């Protein structure tokens, strides 16, 4: 048994329809390997300033005969600084027709995120702490764990196919892998973190130069661009011809000529030999103003986001603590087998 | 863009 779920290419992130409650209230929520909690926008939520947080569906707990209030406060803050707060609850969650009962979720009543988020990472990365660092509620079975426990999938694992930059939709498959959608063989890479879905990136090849790395990179579906440590990003930037711009008090972004030559590729080599080749088109991010961001940015965190992941077929295995990777093959052909 | 829990 596998469960395929369509991913809507929404621009900065990828979202899916998921229903919640006895009355199956449909939500459109970001599919996020970079977080571990599923939360929905309450119908009576107050959105953050200038945020249209209710336009992708909302959840009315009082409409669901099966909703259970856990009474514990929920709070989460994401890498980009956006936040959500509400209360923990449990309800039935249905994903492409497959229902799991008593699934712990957060009913969010204030958020600066545009829509709900289905976090599908490790349970150890659940946002169960107050903003004092104190744990306020126990770690729990998140959606992938519950799919496994309730016999919907065999292994806590899922395959990610974001599809092409111009594609309308991709696919995530819980408990399965589509063998038609990559070239060569999947190569298993060791997850190197207790909390994050990170693997060892050995080197990056850009403009025919090799740049040795060797540290972990988070493979995050819920991050738009690619982020490297400042020093490493600067080496790549110099080669790429990107220029650093302070855009705010404590934020620096690389920009690049909108007309830069994007005919080449950037190659990512991983510890166990996985190899992903990314077209350089992925490193010119159109802003609205006739300026372009470079697709690589400096950060204390190393994150390979959507502009990388579109070019890989990835099988995340949270039981084995491996992520198996091969060069994507864009095709509607399908040959899915259970994992 | 966004960067999703670090």
């Amino acid at each position: 048994d596998s469960i395929s779920l369509s991913l809507i290419n929404e621009g900065p992130s990828y979202a899916s329809k998921v229903s919640v409650g006895s009355n199956k209230q449909q939500q459109t929520v970001i599919i996020d390997t970079g977080s571990s909690d599923f939360w929905v926008v309450d119908s009576n939520a107050q959105c953050g300033k200038g945020v249209d947080c209710k336009s992708s569906g909302t959840f009315t707990p009082s409409s669901s005969s099966s909703y259970k209030n856990l009474g514990a406060a929920f709070t989460i803050r994401y890498g980009d600084g956006s936040t959500s707060q509400g209360t923990w609850g449990k309800d039935t969650v249905t994903i492409n027709g497959v229902s799991i009962t008593g699934q712990q979720i957060a009913d969010v009543t204030q958020t600066s995120v545009d829509q709900g988020i289905l976090g599908i990472g490790y349970t150890s990365n659940e946002a169960v702490y107050d903003t004092s660092g104190r744990q306020t509620t126990p770690n729990y079975d998140n959606v992938p764990v519950t799919l496994k426990k309730q016999g919907k999938i065999r292994t806590n694992a899922y395959s990610l196919y974001l599809n092409s930059p111009s594609a309308e939709t991709g696919t995530i498959i819980f408990g399965g892998v589509d063998n038609a959608k990559y070239s060569g063989k999947l190569v298993a890479e060791q997850v190197t973190s207790s909390q994050a879905l990170t693997i060892s990136l050995a080197s990056v090849n850009l403009k025919g130069s090799s740049f040795s790395f060797g540290d972990g990179a988070l493979l995050d579906s819920g991050t738009t661009l690619t982020y490297f440590p400042s020093d490493f990003a600067a080496q790549l930037a110099d080669k790429a011809g990107a220029r650093l711009v302070q855009v705010a008090r404590d934020q620096y972004l690389y920009f690049i000529d909108c007309n830069t030559d994007t005919s080449g590729t950037t190659v990512f080599n991983f510890g166990n030999g996985a190899k992903i080749t990314v077209p350089n088109t992925e490193y010119v991010y159109q802003n609205g103003d006739g300026t372009c961001l470079w697709g690589i940015q400096p950060s204390d965190d190393t994150i390979l986001g959507d502009n990388f992941l579109r070019h890989a077929y990835l099988l995340y295995n949270l039981d084995a603590n491996t992520i198996s990777i091969a060069q994507v093959k864009y095709t509607t052909d399908s040959s899915i087998s259970a994992v | 863009x966004v960067v999703x829990a670090x």
